[PDB]
DNA sequence: CACAGTGATGCAAATCAAGTGTGAAGCCAGACAAAAACCCG
DNA sequence: CACAGTGATACAGCCCTTAACAAAAACCCG
DNA sequence: CGGGTTTTTGTCTGGCTTCACACTTGATTTGCATCACTGTGTAAGACAGGCCAGATCCAG
DNA sequence: CTGGATCTGGCCTGTCTTA
DNA sequence: GATCTGGCCTGTCTTA
DNA sequence: CGGGTTTTTGTTAAGGGCTGTATCACTGTGTAAGACAGGCCAGATC
């Protein structure tokens, strides 16, 4: 996992000019498996996958997440070590007996922004919207149900090779179509996945947009001024404060997103739309979304919600049909990234891995919180010593050996 | 953790501390003003009085959108003076003064 | 100072009646700088407000405002007419910093300057203080930045940029007078820790005011 | 299906006594076995 | 002359050992 | 492949400890459950569309 | 030979997308 | 019918 | 009131090891609006 941290103040004193940002890097074990007899069996799986108590910090630096040169200069040794370790075996003494270890690396705790920045793809506002398939933003507003995972590390390297060498000697747009939007050399081999937290945040923000559009009844008035939309948003915020006891926040977070997705929320919102058909539309929309969410948000969907898993394709097709039929005023020729991903890639993801919510990047954010706490109250107040102290204290805090001394009741 | 490992109670449970807190907090020691305080109740067990002071919050009245908490001023002064008993006693003993004296002490407070 | 202006029944700080202890105006406080007693009690503010409300002499706006010395609100808190040392230190540090900015740009030689010149002067001063005093640029004047900015070595580092030489001695004497006046209003007991500074405070203050009036006319004129 | 906390508030469970006479698990005088892990035979 | 921290490092301080001597505080007897 | 030489220990044996061991029952002290919220997710980049500017062509 | 109708280039500017 | 007045604005300084 | 006799109490040197305290370079809390002088156009005017 990895993420950039803004709003990290700089101290006085001597040393180089440190930027006002921060970037972390951590890892977490998931499941240990032994090959006994003729099959495999797990020995120790993480009970709390997104807990902060198992997010072991590895690297810490104070640099911009967009400073590509410095970022690569810092992270190249770690990637070299990872590549060297991906084809070796470890001998280790456990209880006085040598043991054998072999690793399988998987990097999923990367938000889409950093995935795009590292894998050498284009920005989020690009026409090639997905990071798993090769569709554009236009077809992503027509099909919605038939796609397949195609992107891969080796394919990205080959694409970049083609982009640099230009064998066929074609134009810039033809070469872009041939490369599918690659303009940089990847340097971190990752796997195609979906961050659950950011997906939920984007979905909740888009729903909020849909609600504040439906209040104004835009489905019959295609023209609207600027103050009208602001008024509409203010009315929605006041109604939410009055009914749902929620606070109007400027930037979408997780708790607001969780409290927003509820049937009675839509019921309260229906007090603002004089129509009747749009009420049915919104209610069926929220019902489909809440029936779909546990498929990609639960810990183990194969056991906690098999009905939602087996009945997912029909629900997704009905969701796309409802978007194309009743919400034609907005979803004709454009669609967000997470809608496409959720509707056209997650069944293969569960069938290939088994879960998504366990591979999220929540623990990384809790580690960012612990970092903000430690840097301020558990470090030496000096540029030369603060990061070492924070790293050591966080490594000590993450250690499970010290945590075992706390469950002294059982 | 300490109780389960060491098999004894080096520390006290939470309810004991809660019960002990009620001595340092205001509204626990008796006192009285020889000149009665005008427009101030003489009761001496009030704790955290509401900050709004019974402000009218009806729909016709001027709207209220603030919350506040506070103590009684005189009770707070009594509690603060009772907190510094040992210091005043040691000051009187060190300045060559008999402790049983009950002269009209003068107190200066910075707000 | 702001809450004092509010509760005691005074206007904002950017007015012409500056002091909350004496009732002098901006110009008369920019001329005298030395002799000012205090006549401003709490009941006096109530009397001022009553005069401002009743208007017994049926005067105009300006005449009645001059009579009340700028009182347009009924006081409700009896405060002590004292000085906040922390905000005083912050304001003095900010003013000095502005004087350093103006000194670097040679404003006394060129009374005209664009905003971009001001930006470049401030950036140069910030970079020099960062490379020679281990400090960083800050938006609002801090407290530790104030205490650490007020040193002789800071004056030296600033003089490392001024091409003139008389300005150097001027700033040296300025900072010396300020450091001679500082311990009076910062100690827990000046009459028992630094009595020399207390006894020699009036002379130092008068020389400080004379310096400001004579060799800092480009800023403190009126 | 984030999660490890925040507080007070409340209820449920342990205890704890001060009375009291009986019951019970070590400890001892030697001391020859009863195995049991070493030597190598 | 705000002032309480904040983690690592160095050094004083205060315990420990052996080894014969040497002084201090008491009770039988004269 | 098993004859000697040391640990490692319940044992006998009855007479002695400090410990152990049954109802009360009203307070008294812990220990656990319950409930309304929470913080970490926090600056740029891609793209369509309108707009003049100066170049592009057309006329007697 | 001149003026006169008109036709892309790019630029700048909101807008949508992820943080 | 130019000619000041009035109010409107607008940048700067003063506390935070 | 002392010898004879006895049990407590230091005392030196050098080295080891645990505990306590000073020292270093720094921080986070002092953070939004209003008063005022100057310029300037719209407009009543004598
Ligand atoms: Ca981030
Ligand atoms: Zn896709
Ligand atoms: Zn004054």
């Amino acid at each position: 996992s990895c993420d950039g941290m803004g709003d990290v103040s700089e101290k006085h004193g001597s040393g180089p000019a440190v930027p006002e940002k921060a970037v972390r890097f951590s890892f977490t074990v998931m499941r240990i498996t032994i090959e006994h007899g003729s099959q495999n069996v797990k020995v120790f799986e993480e009970p709390k996958p997104n807990s902060e108590l198992c997010c072991k910090p590895l690297c810490l630096m104070l640099a911009d997440e967009s400073d590509h040169e410095t970022l690569t200069a810092i992270l190249s040794p770690l990637i070299a070590e990872r590549e060297a370790m991906k084809s070796s075996e470890l001998t280790l003494e456990m209880g006085g007996i040598p043991r054998t270890f072999k690793f399988i690396f998987r990097g999923t705790g990367y938000d889409e922004k950093l995935v795009r920045e590292v894998e050498g793809l284009e920005a989020s506002g690009s026409v090639y919207i997905c990071t798993l398939c090769d569709t554009t933003r236009l077809e992503a507003s027509q099909n919605l149900v038939f796609h397949s995972i195609t992107r891969s590390h080796a394919e990205n390297l080959q694409r970049y090779e083609v982009w640099r060498s230009n064998p066929y000697h074609e134009s810039v747009e033809e070469l872009r179509d041939r490369v599918k939007g690659v303009s940089a050399k990847p340097f971190i081999e990752t796997v195609p996945s979906i961050d659950a937290l950011h997906c939920d945040i984007g979905n909740a923000a888009e729903f909020y947009k849909i609600f504040q559009l439906e209040i104004g009844e835009v489905y019959k008035h295609p023209n609207a001024s600027k103050e009208e939309r602001k008024r509409w948003q203010a009315t929605l915020d006041k109604h939410l404060r009055k009914r749902m006891n929620l606070k109007p926040i400027m930037r979408m977070n997780g708790n607001f997103a969780r409290k927003l997705m509820t049937q009675e929320t839509v019921d309260a919102v229906c007090e603002l739309i004089p129509s009747e058909e749009r009420h049915e539309a919104l209610r069926e929309l929220m019902d489909l979304y809440l029936k779909m969410k546990p498929v990609w948000r639960s810990s183990c969907p194969a056991k906690e919600c098999p009905e939602s898993l087996c009945q997912y394709s029909f629900n997704s097709q009905r969701f796309a049909e409802l978007l194309s039929t009743k919400f034609k005023y907005r979803y004709e020729g454009k669609i967000t990234n997470y809608f496409h991903k959720t509707l056209a890639h997650v069944p293969e993801i569960i069938e290939r891995d088994g879960s998504i919510g366990a591979w999220a990047s929540e623990g990384n954010q809790s580690g960012n919180k612990l970092f903000r706490r430690f840097r301020k109250m558990n470090a030496r107040q000096s540029k030369c010593y603060e990061m070492e102290d924070v790293l050591k204290h966080h490594w000590l805090y993450t250690s499970k050996y010290l945590q075992k001394f706390m469950n002294a009741h059982n | 953790t300490v109780k389960a490992i060491t098999g004894r109670q080096i520390f006290q449970p939470l309810h004991a501390l809660r019960n002990a807190e009620k001595v340092l907090l205001p509204g626990y020691h008796p006192f009285e003003w020889q000149p009665p305080l005008k427009n101030v109740s003489s009761r001496t067990d009030v704790g955290i009085i509401d900050g709004l002071s019974g402000l009218a919050s009806s729909v016709d009245e001027y709207p209220v959108d603030t919350i506040a908490k506070r103590f009684r001023y005189d009770s707070a002064l009594v509690s603060a003076l009772m907190d510094m008993e040992e210091d005043i006693l040691e000051g009187m003993r060190s300045q060559d003064l008999d402790d049983y004296l009950n002269g009209p002490f003068t107190v200066v407070v910075k707000e």
